[PDB]
């Protein structure tokens, strides 16, 4: 969607494997501001929104 | 009211210990007050500060 009408999808009750997402070099910008890209697979999350 | 001095000393020591043990909940500019919560989310370089 547009930047002023961005859609937010609720991600809950599922297994999140961020290692596969980080190993993919197809992403040009990947910057974390509160966590690390390597510690995502060893940490739970309450509510995830994209 | 006769043993006020000993009770006052004991209360001062207890309050000092309570303040020293409660200062662990502060952040001092960090993201959390528990070192395990910081070492389990950040890396070596970024958590160092």
């Amino acid at each position: 969607a547009s930047v002023y009408a961005w859609n937010r999808k609720r991600i809950s009750n599922c297994v999140a494997d961020y290692s596969v997402l980080y190993n993919s070099a197809s992403f040009s910008t990947f910057k974390c501001y509160g966590v690390s890209p390597t510690k995502l697979n060893d940490l739970c999350f309450t509510n995830v929104y994209a | 009211s006769a043993l006020g001095k000993l009770q006052d000393v004991v209360n001062q020591n207890a309050q000092a210990l309570n303040t020293l043990v409660k200062q662990l909940s502060s952040n001092f500019g960090a993201i959390s007050s528990v070192l395990n919560d910081i070492l389990s989310r950040l890396d070596k370089v970024e958590a160092e500060v």
